[PDB]
This record gives structure tokens, C-alpha cells and sequence, in this order.
């Protein structure tokens, strides 16, 4: 159903929509850890308002692109994240939370006027280019290649793709299609012992060899997940909605 | 690149999904434009956010061109290429002549091109109706008013239920399917194809049930044969009258064999079997297609 056309188009757009890999080094006042805290909070916001995973992925794309060009003081990072989540929700959700809900969830750190002004600024800086490819949009296509469909594989891949959002180092250097490739293989391997399928080599041009760097990073993230300072994704993926996949044991080795 | 300073307002055109559209002229280049004004509450409306983001990606001869976005803190102005008329008004103006078949064929061909482009760029229009299809004096027709549009995913998840103007709304939406996709836009275009030929709406219902029943009386009440899964759809009722399907030659009598074939594929009940815009471009109906100027204005 236009599946090939759309995949090709997203592969073009993800390159165009990619944040600057090196931006955090060039931010005077904010760090990767502060960004980790922000994204983990957004996961919680997403859970609170029962937002789509897609909405979360979009907001993080908006933040990283915004921070790729705009210097932001630590006390304003949450305002940037908040406006990004409001925009993502308006773009993606059937029923986005009201602006007042977004004001409320900062616990009155910021005013409605500040959130709305930031919304406008984020739109200006991104030149209204909000239809960005996400790890989620690629995963969802890759799932169509399962034989047969496995709910644990799907949810676990989504979980792993979500973990990548937390840590700009290293995941900012990988494209959404590649993170998704690594997440799907790692999930499929964890659950069923199967590997990145031949049909996806044909679709994407990616092999286990080309996915290896991302895979090694993601495997480490997966193994270390229970010890990460940020736990909101692990907690979220305990839910039956995601078939409790965060309780699955990560494979000790990948044998690649 | 623009500023409101170089635009001279000419006249109000109308109100679509949101905002208001004015005809204007760039004083410096002479370009005539359509200006969509948005008063800025809840901040920038989701309809604006979607229309702008998606139209910036959708550059195509049969999609209205968004030229610029002029942003004040109180006002948002969308600068669009100007087209001369809408399809509804043109059909009204053709009351006594009819629309020449070469022009109907050309317009459908162009609409399908424009639509295939949207769908290949993961965009659903969701409000295809003659009022939103704009024509110029050179023979072009273009998709406009992307206020109800959205970026979709592969495969789709559940999107907004309250979509498409009733007369053009697909049976899968009317019956409450959890999933709808690109087939909804084809349904609308199929209704519009028929309307260009008869100059009256194919299915002018005044409620959702009336709409469904008008569709059933024309295409037959769908069973599990024609549309596997119909009977388990959320808003299907076993009490629906079971109308026999009519001879398609009677649905749009001036249409000849090829035209009828195409229309029937655009109005297939099962969204899976309903023809894609991409596939429809190669339909034998279009073997002699050209792009003549409108016969009026
Ligand atoms: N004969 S007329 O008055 O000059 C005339 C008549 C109808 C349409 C136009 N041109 C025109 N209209 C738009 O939106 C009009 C809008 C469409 C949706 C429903 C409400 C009205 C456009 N958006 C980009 N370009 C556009 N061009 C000109
Ligand atoms: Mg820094």
C-alpha cells in the first residue's frame, strides 16, 4: 500500500530531519544528563496523558533539532521540552491535552504565556517542519516482516527504541532507521532466537554488519537498563499494554 | 521571505476548515496570491500545524503550492499560489453545456496524480470535495485545503473518526472501522468523478445512516462475499435493508465502458480491493487523456 514509496521517502527525510550529532558539546549550560532527565520526564508525561509513543519520539526529535541551533540555559530546557510535546501532540494526537494541562504538568514552573511563546519560537526555529521520521515509524514497517507476528517482539523492540531516546551519547549519531533495525533484531533475538530477516535486508539494504555498531551500543544499553539513572521507560514497559517486556532478561551475548 | 507590506488585499474568497482566504497581489513581483489568515487561546491550531508542515513537503503541479508563512505573534498568514475558481462553481456554471468529456478525463487524471503524490508521501487528505478542488484558466486542477490532512504510518493506526464531508465519506468510516487509510480519499474522488459527469452529488445524505442507505441502494448492501468482515464492523447492523446492486450503467448513464470500469473500482466496498490512485493512472479510461483549457470563463 505505497509501502515501498513511503519507506524510500522516510529514508530521504530522516537524513534531512537529523539533529546535529555534536550539539551538546557546543551547549554552554546543558549536558547529556540534563537531556536524559528531560526525556525521561516526557515519557512520564506521555504515560500520564496516555499519549502515543509516536508523539514522544516526535517531541524528542523537535528538542534535539531545536538544541542543534539554539543555546538554552538549564532553567529553560523544560520549557523547550514542554512546547515540543505540545507541538508533537497537536501534530500526532486525535485528542491532544489542552495547553493548561501542559502548564499544570510543569507544576507552575512556567506560565501559559511562556509555553505559547515557546511554541511559536520552536515552530520558527524548525521552520514548521514537524513531519519527522521516527524510530517508531520505521519499527512499525519492520514488524510487517515477522513470521509470524509476535507481540513480545513488537513491544520489546519499541521498548529498546525508546531507551535510545534517553542517551544522546551515543544515539544521536545513528539514524532512526538504523536504531529501529538494531532494536528489531535485538528484540527478535531476545524473544525467539531469530535474526534480522533476509526480507529486511532487501527492503532496507542493512545487514547485521551495518547494524553492528548500533547493535553493540543498544545491547549494552539493554544490559545496563536496570541501573540507569532514568527508569521511566522500564517502569512503563512493565505494563500489560506492552506485554511486560521490560521484565524479559537481555541476552548475555549476541554472537555476531 | 515575505512581509505583509508587499501584499495588497483584493477581495475575500472564502472560509475553509480554518482561517479565512483572501485574494492578494505581491506589489513587487506582480504575483497574484491567496492569503490564508489565522488569528492567534490554545496557541497555533493543530490544523495549521498539520497543513503547513505537510504542504511544505508536498510540491507537485496538482497540489496547491504553499509559498510562504508570514508569522507575527498575533497573526499567521499562509501565502498560497492563487487559482481562479473551485470545481463546484465550475460545475454550476456548466449547467447547460455539460462539462466536455476531455475535461472531466483531464481533471480526474490530474486529481489522481495529485492524490498518488500525497499517498506516496504518507499524507491522507480526508476532505476531498469539489469546493476544495481548484482550477485555473490553463486547464490545471489542484488539491487544496489540507486543514483536515494528516501524516499516516505504515501500517495505519486509529485516526480521527470525524473525517470527510458526509457526501464524500467512505463506507468504512461510516461503519466505524478501527482502521482507515488511503482508500478513503479514493472513495471521495470516485464520488467526485460521478458528480463531474452528472453535475449532482452521487450520495447526498443528511445523516450518517441516510448516507449509508443511499450508498447501499446504489452499490447494493454489502455482504461477507463482497466485503469480508462487513458484518462484524462496529456500526454494521443485521437490520440494514438488503438492497440489490444496480447496473453500473445506470449509476452514471453518460459513462462508457472504460469510465464505468474505473468508477466501479474507485467505489469498491472493500478498501483492500478499492483501486489506488497510482494504479488508476494506468486505467484504459485515460488512454486518450489531454489537458485542454476549461471551456468557460
Ligand atoms: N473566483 S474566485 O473568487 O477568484 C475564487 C474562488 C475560489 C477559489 C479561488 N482561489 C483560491 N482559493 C483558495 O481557497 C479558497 C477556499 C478553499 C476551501 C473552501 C473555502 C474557500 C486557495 N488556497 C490556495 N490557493 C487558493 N486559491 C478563487
Ligand atoms: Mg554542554
Amino acid at each position: 500500500d505505497y509501502h515501498e514509496d513511503i519507506h524510500t521517502y522516510l529514508r530521504e527525510m530522516e537524513v534531512k530531519c537529523k539533529p546535529k550529532v555534536g550539539y551538546m558539546k557546543k551547549q554552554p549550560d546543558i549536558t547529556n544528563s540534563m537531556r536524559a532527565i528531560l526525556v525521561d520526564w516526557l515519557v512520564e508525561v506521555g504515560e500520564e496523558y496516555k499519549l502515543q509513543n509516536e508523539t514522544l519520539h516526535l517531541a524528542v526529535n523537535y528538542i534535539d533539532r531545536f538544541l542543534s541551533s539554539m543555546s538554552v540555559l538549564r532553567g529553560k530546557l523544560q520549557l523547550v521540552g514542554t512546547a515540543a510535546m505540545l507541538l508533537a501532540s497537536k501534530f500526532e494526537e486525535i485528542y491532544p491535552p489542552e495547553v493548561a494541562e501542559f502548564v499544570y504538568i510543569t507544576d507552575d514552573t512556567y506560565t501559559k504565556k511562556q509555553v505559547l511563546r515557546m511554541e511559536h519560537l520552536v515552530l520558527k526555529v524548525l521552520t514548521f517542519d514537524l513531519a519527522a521520521p521516527t524510530v517508531n515509524q520505521f519499527l512499525t514497517q519492520y514488524f510487517l516482516h515477522q513470521q509470524p507476528a509476535n507481540c513480545k517482539v513488537e513491544s520489546l523492540a519499541m521498548f529498546l527504541g525508546e531507551l535510545s531516546l534517553i542517551d544522546a551519547d551515543p544515539y544521536l549519531k545513528y539514524l532512526p532507521s538504523v536504531i529501529a533495525g538494531a532494536a528489531f533484531h535485538l528484540a527478535l533475538y531476545t524473544v525467539t532466537g531469530q535474526s534480522w530477516p533476509e526480507s529486511l535486508i532487501r527492503k532496507t539494504g542493512y545487514t547485521l554488519e551495518s547494524l553492528k555498531p548500533c547493535l553493540m551500543d543498544l545491547h549494552q544499553t539493554y544490559l545496563k537498563a536496570p541501573q540507569h539513572a532514568q527508569q521511566s521507560i522500564r517502569e512503563k514497559y512493565k505494563n500489560s499494554k506492552y506485554h511486560g517486556v521490560s521484565l524479559l532478561n537481555p541476552p548475555e551475548t549476541l554472537n555476531l | 521571505p515575505g512581509s505583509m507590506e508587499n501584499f495588497q488585499k483584493v477581495e475575500k474568497i472564502g472560509e475553509g476548515t480554518y482561517g479565512v482566504v483572501y485574494k492578494a497581489r505581491n506589489k513587487l513581483t506582480g504575483e497574484v496570491v491567496a492569503l490564508k489568515k489565522i488569528r492567534l487561546t490554545e496557541g497555533v491550531p493543530s490544523t495549521a500545524i498539520r497543513e503547513i508542515s505537510l504542504l511544505k513537503e508536498l510540491n507537485h503541479p496538482n497540489i496547491v503550492k504553499l509559498l510562504d508563512v508570514i508569522h507575527t505573534e498575533n497573526k499567521l498568514y499562509l501565502v498560497f499560489e492563487f487559482l481562479h475558481q473551485d470545481l463546484k462553481k465550475f460545475m454550476d456554471a456548466s449547467a447547460l453545456t455539460g462539462i466536455p468529456l476531455p475535461l472531466i478525463k483531464s481533471y480526474l487524471f490530474q486529481l489522481l496524480q495529485g492524490l498518488a503524490f500525497c499517498h506516496s508521501h504518507r499524507v491522507l487528505h480526508r476532505d476531498l470535495k469539489p469546493q476544495n478542488l481548484l482550477i485555473n484558466t490553463e486547464g490545471a486542477i489542484k488539491l487544496a485545503d489540507f486543514g483536515l490532512a494528516r501524516a499516516f504510518g505504515v501500517p495505519v493506526r486509529t485516526y480521527t473518526h470525524e473525517v470527510v464531508t458526509l457526501w464524500y465519506r467512505a463506507p468504512e468510516i461510516l461503519l466505524g472501522c478501527k482502521y482507515y487509510s488511503t482508500a478513503v480519499d479514493i472513495w471521495s474522488l470516485g464520488c467526485i468523478f460521478a458528480e463531474m459527469v452528472t453535475r449532482r452529488a452521487l450520495f447526498p445524505g443528511d445523516s450518517e445512516i441516510d448516507q449509508l442507505f443511499r450508498i447501499f441502494r446504489t452499490l447494493g448492501t454489502p455482504d461477507e462475499v463482497v466485503w469480508p468482515g462487513v458484518t462484524s464492523m462496529p456500526d454494521y447492523k443485521p437490520s440494514f435493508p438488503k438492497w440489490a446492486r444496480q447496473d453500473f450503467s445506470k449509476v452514471v448513464p453518460p459513462l462508457d465502458e472504460d469510465g464505468r470500469s474505473l468508477l466501479s473500482q474507485m467505489l469498491h466496498y472493500d478498501p483492500n480491493k478499492r483501486i489506488s490512485a497510482k494504479a488508476a493512472l494506468a486505467h484504459p479510461f485515460f488512454q486518450d487523456v489531454t489537458k485542454p483549457v476549461p471551456h468557460l470563463r
